[PDB]
């Protein structure tokens, strides 16, 4: 191209280069190259220089001048979506109505929302994003997904208005129990909105299929819908951001990623872990071997204001910590002197989108990427707190790709390539920590609605499975931030545990990351530890004796 | 003190941070790889903004903070200091005068020079400021290279001035955000290793022989003085290789590479050459690199390669295309290429680099992009370097050249010569650009007309009379003399005469003439002498042929010469199998022959002998002798050498081979008393001595093979003979004994060495060794009278003094061509190109001219040994092992193995006992491990073919190298082998790169020794005695 005769000329000093004179033939050199290419990259094209030196004429070297960000459709795809490895175990776990299991929330407005422009709004919103129309065929013995070209059909919308009755509260929550059941999955909208009309404004209800939608996805769907609803009042041609890799490309090339040799190369860990966990098991106070989520109860642990200030802001300075390490810590030690066990396996929801593929960009796509990984606690060597936290810190750090392997592992290897893993392991126990409430109130133009009811995104939403679901983890532990206060949920399954037993584990809970909270802020150095330092495979008898040997030649 | 949080990170070192840790550990005894800027400043210059610049500097680069930390840690790791300042002075010079100023500046920069860094303790970098004058400064400045590429210092001082100039006028630095050079050290984590050695193993695929320039002499100890030597070509030189290059398709700096390459070839007489190029090992992927700052320069091996037929164009395009498909695999470590090679250690040994753009004149312009006070007025560099040569080339408007050489290894002249021969290389090419690679010439007119003088200096002028007229006007002035003498009878010169007339009468009678060869089977006895002479009489060319050799020969023979007579005693001539007349010597119609003088019947010119040599042909090929090659011979011998005419002489040799009959016509055209040795006494040397003493013998003719054996045997030594005076040796690489030696002092004897093919004459050069001093491989020696001898390259290119090629044969002594077989002719006999119309001869051996002029023997083209990578002088190993006590009789062969790969194995015959691993040691007290035999056999007697030399075909073939038992006394003195190279359990005895261990890996395991057992074993060490056994002197 044009900027390429353009570029040599101004780089190896002679004019006129032809389409096709030769870069050595003009006087080229094996650095005039790279001054070349740092140049042409000021045009955000990217070149590499073992193709300008190999094809050194322009008209042939134009083959491989390509742009330095891809532009990813900002219009439509369809067709078929191959199961990623949450919704693999979701369909492996045969809910009863799978056609129950969702997420939502419920938004308000202080001076309400006009129905026509929110549905205006939630057309082009269900446009912009693929996934969120896919349908799942209830055929040929399996499941296979599948993603729809624009139509009827895309959300299922209802309204009402609830001032006839005092308690709004319950008007709303009864009704809104019904959507929750109505998932089409064969073939239907897999967003339900709903818009509730009150003395006090109006109540926007939105709820999405959990196989479609999660935490992240969430934030993503709820700014797109702040600057959508924005620019429908403002009376604008609604246009959203830049479209990202969507979701049938990400499954596309995740099974792509699932067979390469990069995944393939951390079965050992995988296998030590699977090989290590064997034996756990977290004791019963009754032994049933399945329950329904009605049967589910959550309690409560709260951390004060100052002691939740003190876990953000300082504790990770004693250790070189995140949050994450510390509240593990805790949990560990709380099994330790409740169960008595000498391990326990705990799993947490990491997000997913972890660089994997890397030509991928995810940034903006809509879907369930949540990947779950297990990790075993050592509870052994508590006593001297100081390095069971460091223990806690770099298993944490020895997980390889922060989990997303094991899953694809699980679910979507080509089962002969996965080698001795047995993925036996099942979550008894479970640990998740939310960041802020904030991936909520991201925008001032509308707020939660007060009557939120049961309908919340996270643990503590009441409506969002069916009943009559099964129990798939005995304990489910979330971390969130309100008003300042870390807050710590035990959900349990009743029938297998006693409410006096899980306010023990709880109270040794608070104990314990109280107590790690104050350790870590009363200890002044910065002990870092073998993770810090960027070299490999360090362990702590290296670390130590390399710095040992500093203080000896220093 | 130290505190824990004083340290920012670690990293482990990349490779070439690697190899210089090496360097600094190796060198430590008088360490220093140290780069010197001199940068010297005019204006005004604020010392105390410029410390305060130097110290931003300083933080802004994590790579200024480093230290390398290797003493006990399992890796030697690169360890990132949060605040380190660096070493700067200031001296106020500016009081004294200048010739104190320049003195106390001087003797600063050479100690700093030679002040050493400690890559742990001390900061890495140093500055000093001297003022000189009210507006004169110079910058000192030195650091290790370990830090970054010297070429750097152009972003590091860009920066620096940046920085000064934001202080000065108090702004902000605009400087943009270092690129981090941990993302070159992840990137090198990333890349995938196997696949880049897999390429550095397919990339020396087939190197054979190591690559060499002319060293001065063996490394016996690690003497150093950096010296140099520069020149430049001319503009009209410079531009046409630009055009050439510019044509071809290919940078210059690929032209100066092959022509380097095709130098390479024309001194190491080889097609395939591989020498050290210094790659900006910077890959285009990684973002911004190409501001980084950092070490990156890696060090490749660079192979240049020729056909056959190949043109410097069709090399061109190779070695362009060679480079770019290295140019993916350039970060990998030489360390491990080197173990991609059977040289191992030895792949490199000198470097070419091309500096396209330096840091002079960079530096010395960019300085005036600013406003600041001061204008950069002078600038130099100085760095150490390991390598005994660099060659730097720097394409300015005059293609500039320096050779940095260790003056200790490499003589002035050598880089001289060497420099007109790239003169001579690159002038050849740009004239044209198509030149086959065999046509171009390294020789300038000055090397020229003295190599062809060293032939007009052995002129001369002989009468070019008929061999058998120069005998006849030799046997009138002594017709009383006894002339040839057997068991009882004798001739005078009287009664050959006759006798030869009486037989070239009768021959003459009989049809010969100048066409015609006569047949001798002649049983050595008192007739044969004259049949030779009587044939000759006649005008016809006598064959010799022997009574023991094979019918098949004596028919093969007679069939492909088409002899129509042969004379024999009556006994021998039912040999004569042929249908052809068979004369009885002792006819009485030839004894009743006319005796007086027969004429002169023939040309100066005409053939007179034919004797048959072995080859690569199973048919022995017939060459023929023409007089003109007899008679040049015996002139010079007369007028130059040490025969004299009173002597006594054997004809010992088995009376088929050039040399046998170059005795007798010595012998007899000088007077002197011809004995005939009994062909019994030819094998019972026990008898031989004693006949020489009895008779008072004073000349032998003597196979090289008897010199290196005969005289070695314990038995024999006290009855070697004490009448004689001259031994005269011919045929092989002479190897002179030990016990050889002795017995040349102890009676002065003179022993002559003689190179010749048959076809040239029975010899072509002489060495005459009186006794001051005898070296244990003689050369070959000076070029006889009327003879050159032409060192040429396959183009018949003359090749330069000292190195080695095909050693050509002209004048008086060239044969007319091969007697049937002619179309052999023609691919070995040629015109002398140098002196058109002298007849050339090619022998298939290759010499080399010694400094003195002597002419040194480097065996035969066909048979270059070249084992294990390194060529070995099969001579160096049968002198250790011949000068053994135990060792009567040794020869060396390179054989193949039962997969096609050659190896070396010695054919021993032993006085008294020993065994393999004692020779072995006996070898290697001595002999590099590339030139130990990896195998040995023992015989009763080396065989020797009927001339002498010895047969490399009826040797037996072997049967069945370091391997050595498992022998550990302490084990935990092994783990630390077990655990770094990983093989296998290890035995003592065993050699540390040879089980696959590599320079870094010496480090791993000095590291571990020095923490496991508290000793600072020397890096060193583990090279002059690279096993476990070499821990003793530190534990006992
Ligand atoms: P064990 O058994 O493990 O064995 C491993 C060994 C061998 C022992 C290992 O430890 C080892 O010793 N390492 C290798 C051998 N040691 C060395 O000493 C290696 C070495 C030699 C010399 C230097 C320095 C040089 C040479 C660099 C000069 O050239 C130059 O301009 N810089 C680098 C080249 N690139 C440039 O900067 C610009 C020049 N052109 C280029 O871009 C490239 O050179 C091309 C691409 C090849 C040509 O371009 P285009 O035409 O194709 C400059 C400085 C001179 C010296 C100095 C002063 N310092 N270092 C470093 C290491
Ligand atoms: N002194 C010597 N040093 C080294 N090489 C020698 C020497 N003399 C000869 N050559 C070798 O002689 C070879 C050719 O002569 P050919 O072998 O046909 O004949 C013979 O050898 C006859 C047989 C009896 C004695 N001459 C040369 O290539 C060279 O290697």
């Amino acid at each position: 191209e044009s900027i390429l005769v353009s570029i040599w000329q101004n780089v190896l000093g002679i004019e006129k280069i032809g389409i096709r004179d030769n870069f050595y033939s003009l006087g080229g050199d094996s650095i005039q190259a790279i001054q070349v290419v740092a140049r042409l990259h000021s045009y955000q094209l990217k070149l590499e220089t073992k193709d300008l030196l190999n094809y050194p004429t322009i008209e042939q070297v134009a083959l491989f001048v390509k742009s330095t960000t891809r532009k990813s459709d900002q219009g439509i795809i369809a067709g078929n979506v191959p199961l990623t490895p949450i919704q693999k175990w979701f369909f492996g776990k045969n809910f009863t109505n799978t056609g129950h299991w969702n997420q939502s929330s419920v938004l308000y407005r202080p001076e309400g929302f006009d129905p026509k422009v929110i549905q205006s709004v939630m057309d082009k919103i269900i446009e912009h994003h693929d996934a969120l129309r896919m349908v799942y065929q209830h055929e040929n013995g399996n499941v296979v997904q599948h993603n729809r070209g624009l139509g009827g059909q895309l959300y299922d919308f209802f309204s009402y208005n609830l001032t006839a009755q005092p308690d709004v509260q319950q008007a709303i929550e009864a009704e809104t129990q019904r959507l929750h059941s109505s998932m089409n999955l064969q073939e239907g909208p897999l967003v339900k909105v709903a818009l509730f009309q009150t003395l006090h404004g109006d109540h926007l209800f939105l709820a999405i299929h959990h196989l479609v939608v999660d935490g992240i996805s969430w934030r993503i769907l709820f700014e797109d819908l702040a600057t959508g609803y924005a620019q429908a009042l403002a009376g604008q041609a609604i246009s959203l951001p830049e479209k990202t890799d969507s979701f049938q490309s990400w499954s596309q090339w995740l099974q792509e990623y699932a067979n390469e040799a990069d995944l393939l190369s951390e079965i050992p860990y995988w296998e030590s872990l699977e090989s290590q966990a064997k034996n756990v098991s977290l004791p019963k106070d009754y032994e049933v071997t399945d329950c329904k989520q009605k049967s589910v109860r959550n309690m409560r642990i709260r951390l004060h204001p100052e002691e939740t200030e003190q876990l953000l802001k300082h504790a990770n300075q004693a250790y070189q910590t995140e949050i994450n390490d510390l509240l593990l810590a805790a949990l560990g030690l709380a099994f330790a002197e409740w169960s008595k066990l000498a391990q326990i396996v705990i799993h947490l929801e990491g997000h997913g989108r972890e660089d994997i593929i890397e030509q991928a960009n995810v940034a903006r796509t809509v879907g369930w990427f949540t990947s779950q990984y297990p990790v075993l606690l050592d509870l052994k060597q508590t006593a001297p707190l100081s390095d069971y936290i460091k223990l806690t810190k770099e298993n944490m750090r020895k997980i390889p790709r922060k989990g997303i392997g094991y899953d694809i592992l699980k679910h979507v290897t080509l089962p002969e390539n996965r080698g001795s893993l047995s993925f036996r392991v099942q979550p008894e126990v479970t640990f998740n920590y939310l960041g802020q409430f904030d991936a909520d109130m991201r925008t001032e133009l509308f707020t939660r609605s007060p009557y939120s009811g049961g309908n919340t995104l996270g643990a503590d939403g009441k409506n969002n499975l069916s009943p009559e679901s099964e129990v798939y983890t005995a304990l489910n532990i979330t971390g969130l931030i309100e008003g300042g206060e870390l807050v710590l949920t035990f959900s349990y399954s009743s029938e297998q545990y006693r409410e006096e037993s899980i306010q023990q584990l709880s109270q040794s809970y608070q104990k314990h990351l109280l107590a790690i909270i104050a350790h870590c802020t009363e200890k002044k150095e910065v002990e870092r530890t073998p993770s810090d330092f960027s070299v490999k495979g360090l362990q702590m008898e290296e670390m130590d004796d390399i710095f040992e040997l500093l203080a000896n030649r220093l | 003190v130290f505190s824990k949080e004083q340290v920012q990170d670690m990293y482990a070192l990349t490779p070439m941070q690697e190899g210089m840790l090496f360097h600094a550990l190796l060198d430590q005894e008088h360490n220093s790889h140290l780069v010197q800027m001199s940068i010297s400043l005019q204006g005004d210059l604020d010392v105390g903004l410029f410390t305060d610049s130097l110290h931003v500097l300083v933080e802004r680069y994590d790579v200024f903070r480093t230290l390398f930390l290797y003493e006990k840690l399992k890796q030697p790791l690169q360890v990132v200091l949060k605040q380190r300042p660096i070493p700067i002075e200031f001296y106020d010079l500016s009081a004294c005068d200048e010739s104190e100023k320049q003195l106390r500046y001087t003797q600063y920069k050479r100690a700093d020079q030679e002040r050493t860094f400690h890559l742990a303790k001390d900061p890495l970098m140093r500055v000093a400021l001297f003022q000189m004058s009210q507006h004169d400064y110079q910058v000192i400045w030195s650091f290790h290279h370990i830090l970054m590429d010297g070429w750097c210092f152009s972003i590091i001082f860009d920066d620096l001035l940046a920085i000064y100039l934001s202080l000065q006028n108090k702004t902000a630095l605009s400087l943009e955000p270092v690129q981090p050079y941990s993302r070159f050290i992840n990137w090198l984590e990333k890349q995938n290793k196997q696949a880049a050695l897999n390429y550095w193993s397919d990339y020396l695929e087939a190197y054979e022989q190591k690559t060499t320039l002319p060293k001065k002499e063996a490394a016996f100890a690690k003497a150093f003085q950096p010296t140099q030597y520069r020149f430049s070509l001319n503009r009209t030189l410079t531009k046409q290789l630009g055009t050439i290059a510019s044509q071809n398709q290919v940078t210059l700096s690929t032209v100066i590479q092959t022509i380097w390459g095709v130098l390479l070839q024309k001194y190491n007489a080889a097609h395939d050459v591989l020498f050290g190029s210094v790659v900006s090992g910077r890959p285009t992927d990684i973002v911004g690199i190409d501001k980084m700052v950092g070490l990156f320069i890696n060090t490749i091996p660079f192979r240049v390669q020729a056909k056959a037929g190949q043109t410097f164009s069709e090399l061109l395009q190779a070695v362009h295309k060679r480079t770019l498909q290295s140019q993916p695999y350039e970060h990998v470590p030489l360390y491990d290429i080197q173990t991609q090679s059977v040289l191992k250690q030895e792949l490199i040994d000198h470097l070419l680099v091309i500096e396209n753009y330096p840091l002079v004149e960079a530096l010395q312009k960019k300085a005036l992009n600013q406003q600041i006070g001061f204008t950069i007025t002078a600038v130099e560099m100085f760095e150490p370097t390991n390598y005994d040569l660099t060659v730097m080339v720097m394409p300015k408007e005059e293609l500039a050249f320096r050779f940095d050489y260790n003056a200790a290894l490499f003589d002035e002249q050598v880089v001289q010569k060497l420099a007109g021969h790239l003169q001579q290389i690159a002038d050849c090419v740009a004239n044209n650009s198509g030149v086959e690679l065999c046509q171009i010439p390294l020789l300038t007119e000055a090397e020229t007309s003295q190599l062809l003088a060293k032939r007009t200096e052995t002129a001369a002028d002989y009468p070019a009379a008929t061999m058998h007229e120069l005998f006849s006007r030799q046997a009138e002035k002594t017709p009383e003399q006894v002339a040839v003498v057997f068991a009882d009878q004798h001739l005078t010169y009287r009664e050959l005469d006759e006798k030869s007339n009486q037989l070239a009468r009768f021959l003459r009678k009989k049809g010969i003439g100048t066409g015609s060869l006569v047949g001798t089977l002649l049983d050595r006895s008192l007739d044969m002498i004259v049949g030779i002479l009587g044939v000759l009489k006649a005008g016809g060319a006598f064959v010799p042929i022997d009574p023991e050799l094979p019918a098949e020969r004596i028919a093969y023979m007679l069939t492909h010469s088409r002899v129509p007579l042969v004379v024999t005693q009556n006994h021998l001539r039912a040999k004569v199998t042929t249908p052809t007349e068979t004369i009885d010597i002792n006819t009485a119609v030839i004894g009743e022959e006319s005796r007086a003088p027969i004429e002169s019947l023939n040309q100066p010119h005409d053939l007179f002998y034919i004797i048959y040599t072995s080859g690569t042909t199973g048919q022995p090929k017939g060459v023929m002798l023409e007089h003109r090659n007899m008679a040049n011979l015996m002139h010079f011998t007369f007028d130059q050498t040490n025969i004299a005419f009173h002597e006594k002489v054997l004809q010992y040799t088995t009376c088929s081979f050039d040399v046998c009959y170059q005795e007798i016509f010595s012998t007899l055209l000088s007077g002197g008393q011809l004995y005939l040795i009994t062909n019994e006494l030819r094998r019972h040397v026990e008898k031989l001595f004693a006949f020489i003493q009895e008779k008072q013998i004073s000349i032998l003719s003597l196979p090289v093979s008897f010199l290196k054996f005969i005289f070695n045997e314990q038995d024999y030594a006290q009855s070697f003979p004490r009448c004689v005076k001259h031994i005269i040796t011919a045929g092989e690489q002479l190897v002179v004994t030990h016990e050889l030696q002795k017995y040349l002092r102890q009676h002065r004897v003179f022993l002559h060495n003689h190179y010749g093919p048959s076809e040239t004459h029975v010899v072509t050069t002489c060495t005459m060794d009186p006794g001051q001093a005898i070296p244990e491989l003689p050369p070959i020696g000076k070029p006889i009278s009327n003879t050159g001898i032409y060192i040429l390259d396959e183009g018949l290119q003359l090749k330069p003094e000292g190195i080695v090629g095909e050693l050509y044969i002209s004048g008086a002594n060239v044969g007319r061509g091969y007697l049937h077989q002619p179309e052999l002719t023609a691919e070995k006999f040629l015109d002398n190109p140098y002196q058109p119309g002298e007849r050339m001869y090619r022998t298939g051996d290759l010499a080399r001219w010694l400094p003195d002029g002597q002419l040194e023997f480097l065996g035969r083209i066909d048979h270059q040994v070249k084992i294990r990578g390194h060529r070995i002088e099969l001579g160096e190993i049968e002198s250790r092992l011949l000068n053994h006590p135990a060792i009567k009789e040794a020869v060396v062969i390179d054989r193949a193995d039962e997969t096609g790969g050659k190896f070396l194995c010695a054919y021993v015959v032993l006085q008294k006992a020993l065994s393999d691993e004692e020779m072995r040691a006996y070898l290697a007290q001595a002999l590099p491990e590339y030139m130990i035999p990896s195998f040995f056999v023992t015989l009763e007697r080396i065989p020797v073919t009927p001339n002498g030399k010895t047969d490399r075909r009826a040797l037996p073939k072997p049967e069945g190298d370091y391997v050595a038992p498992t022998t550990e006394l302490e084990q935990k003195l092994v783990a630390i082998w077990e655990q770094i190279l990983g093989v296998s359990p290890i035995g003592i005895q065993d050699h540390f790169f040879t089980l696959g261990g590599h320079s870094l890996k010496a480090i791993q395991l000095i590291s571990r020794i020095q923490k496991e057992c508290q000793a600072d074993v020397p890096l060193r060490v583990l090279f002059e005695q690279p096993t476990i056994q070499a821990l003793a002197a530190y534990v006992e």
